[PDB]
């Protein structure tokens, strides 16, 4: 009733001025993927279509709609991955980067250097298989100014 | 209300722009989700 293609999708509201891109979410096996920030577990429209929170946690700062989590593969620690960036009002732009390290009390976290808008949040990072090994739109501001977002990546049951 | 809008096909795309840096950064995650510099 509605759109179930695989693929990046913009998540837009009404609720300001205009259309505001508001972040970005991977469909795969009928599940939408996106950022906790992104929704704050709102329902979403995908045409006359309703699509309901299935699983979510601030802390990780993931949700995924209509089904678990799908998303399983994992950066291997040595090559360069894809930022496929969707910034708002931009077409869909594959930038290609070797990712940092997050050092962590509970372990290491791959880490993409790419700054973009707040409203390119939940854009998907990809290995040279095309497989989704996390998201794009939690992380921190450095020294500089910059911004370096964790590769965020969920638990498939 | 929010709504979504197809973008794009998720593909490996051979010679995209090949930038940004690679860092190794100390970082804390707190209970509200939220990355942040320990230094
Ligand atoms: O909106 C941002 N980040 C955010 C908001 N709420 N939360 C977060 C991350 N922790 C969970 C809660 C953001 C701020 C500045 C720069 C960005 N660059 C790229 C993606 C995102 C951001």
């Amino acid at each position: 009733k509605g759109e179930t293609t695989d693929g990046v999708y913009r998540v837009m509201t009404r609720r300001l001025l205009g259309s505001t891109q508001v972040g970005v979410g991977v469909m795969q096996e009928g599940v939408f993927h996106t950022m906790w920030h992104v929704t704050k577990g709102a329902a979403l429209r995908s045409g006359e279509g309703r699509l309901d929170p299935y699983w979510g946690d601030v802390k990780q700062d993931l949700v995924s709609y209509c089904g678990p989590w799908k998303l399983d593969a994992a950066w291997d620690g040595l090559s360069e991955v894809q930022l496929l960036a969707v910034p708002p009002g931009e077409r869909a732009k594959n930038i290609q980067t070797l990712p940092g390290i997050f050092k962590t009390k509970d372990g290491d976290i791959g880490a993409v250097a790419l700054d973009y808008p707040a409203g390119t949040s939940g854009s998907p990072i990809l290995d040279k298989c095309g497989r989704v090994i996390g998201l794009y739109g939690n992380g921190v501001v450095i020294k500089n100014g910059s911004y370096v977002s964790a590769i965020t990546q969920g638990k498939r049951e | 209300d929010m709504y979504i809008e197809r973008a794009g096909d998720i593909t490996w795309e051979k010679d995209a722009e090949v930038t940004g840096n690679s860092p190794r950064l100390d970082v804390a995650l707190d209970e509200s989700g939220d990355f942040s510099l320990v230094e």
